[PDB]
């Protein structure tokens, strides 16, 4: 069985800049009869199918543009994507088509390099509704930030909440290429109503100082 | 145009078995191979099984061998997964990949069907509003729910900018939990309704939800 091995696993590359994505093959992939090499390039955007780019390891499939470039030979494969534009954020996979079974490379996640951008920050008490069932969620929102990496504290009363909240991050938008962050706070009815401030706080580099929101049980 | 439609997908216990389907249109199905690729939540792709233009020649991988079976009707245009003995590790979607007529490259896939190998109880979610207080944002929870997938718009289909529908998260109790948001004009809140239409069609739960600022 061929292994196909990409390098590297993440890349964040500047818009307009060129992004390149090697694969190696265990064997060798060109075949001595026509002399081509059974390695294809596929983009994998969130939520779809993959879809193929470059076949014959250099022939680019109809409809894709020319920025997207593939090249070597044997063993060794580059994918090339020139001047690269905000819709290309992706998963790439390189695949042998070369011997059953076929394979697929472990993917390359290409990441834009935008500029810093702070999150605006929300946040949202428990609805009434949830409240009879026995259960607060108390939710902080991070929107449209760039770098990804960004610090949630939740405090209640003062006291660091740790253990009992989780978090989801988009996709890097298509057109912005910013990330959106949500943190879920739950807490059983019973301990929500024994305590008053609600506060998120965000640590981000786009901020000169963390950033609070809060808000005061049963208070407007 | 070209299409691959799965089916068939869906919550099964460990040691059960499912059929997938994949409706085939748009081209000569006999014409060419056919292959089943899966991928994981959050992982690569994996090959799982090919067979030939004539269903004479069948192929697996060393994981699925004996446990599925390939297998196509040409007069329906039809591929099928015969999925034995499931597993965990066979938690996936399942994509339905032509293969090209002469060079042998899987250039279409379709959208693929979701196959969860578990023994947790499906159940619907509640859903709570995110109330809002230049922009404002509110949004949706849609909580305590299994298994995926759930799909989330906004006045049903008309609002699209500006959302935001997170990736669920699994919580402790093994139920699934995710927010969709939407920031909006702050004047727009006394006017402008915002209804979240949320669909959980494994459990057949479908709920329209009228968020707006939390009256005082």
């Amino acid at each position: 069985d061929i292994v196909m091995t990409q390098s590297p696993d993440s890349l964040a590359v500047s818009l307009g800049e060129r992004a390149t994505i090697n694969c190696k093959s265990s064997q060798s992939v060109l075949y001595s009869s026509n002399n081509k090499n059974y390695l294809a390039w596929y983009q994998q955007k969130p939520g779809q199918p993959p879809k193929l780019l470059i076949y014959w390891a250099s022939t680019r499939e109809s409809g894709v543009p020319d920025r997207f470039s593939g090249s070597g030979s044997g063993t060794d494969f580059t994918l090339t994507i020139s001047s690269l534009q905000a819709e290309d954020v992706a998963v790439y996979y390189c695949q042998q088509y070369y011997s059953t079974p076929l394979t697929f490379g472990q993917g390359t996640k290409v990441e834009i390099k935008r500029t810093v951008a702070a999150p605006s920050v929300f946040i949202f008490p428990p609805s009434d509704e949830q409240l009879k069932s026995g259960t607060a969620s108390v939710v902080c929102l991070l929107n449209n930030f760039y770098p990804r990496e960004a610090k949630v504290q939740w405090k209640v009363d003062n006291a660091l909440q740790s253990g009992n909240s989780q978090e989801s991050v988009t996709e890097q938008d298509s057109k912005d290429s910013t990330y959106s962050l949500s943190s879920t706070l739950t807490l059983s009815k019973a301990d929500y109503e024994k305590h008053k401030v609600y506060a998120c706080e965000v640590t981000h580099q786009g901020l000169s100082s963390p950033v609070t929101k809060s808000f005061n049980r049963g208070e407007c | 145009e070209v299409q691959l439609l799965e089916s068939g997908g869906g919550l099964v216990q460990p040691g059960g078995s499912l059929r997938l389907s994949c409706a085939a249109s748009g081209f000569t199905f006999s014409s060419y191979a056919m292959s089943w690729v899966r991928q994981a939540p959050g992982k690569g792709l994996e090959w799982v099984s090919a067979i030939s233009g004539s269903g004479g020649s069948t192929y697996y991988a060393d994981s699925v061998k004996g446990r599925f079976t390939i297998s196509r009707d040409n007069s329906k245009n039809t591929l099928y997964l015969q999925m034995n003995s499931l597993r965990a590790e066979d938690t996936a979607v399942y994509y339905c990949a032509k293969y090209d007529g002469i060079y042998g490259e899987l250039d279409f896939w379709g959208q693929g069907t979701l196959v969860t190998v578990s023994s947790a109880s499906t159940k619907g979610p509640s859903v709570f509003p995110l109330a809002p207080s230049g922009t404002a944002a509110l949004g949706c929870l849609v909580k305590d729910y299994f298994p995926e997938p759930v799909t989330v718009s906004w006045n049903s289909g008309a609002l699209t900018s500006g959302v935001h529908t997170f990736p669920a998260v699994l919580q402790s109790s093994g139920l699934y939990s995710l927010s969709s948001v939407v920031t909006v004009p702050s004047s727009s809140l006394g006017t402008q309704t915002y209804i979240c239409n949320v669909n959980h069609k494994p459990s057949n739960t479908k709920v329209d939800k009228k968020v707006e600022p939390k009256s005082c």
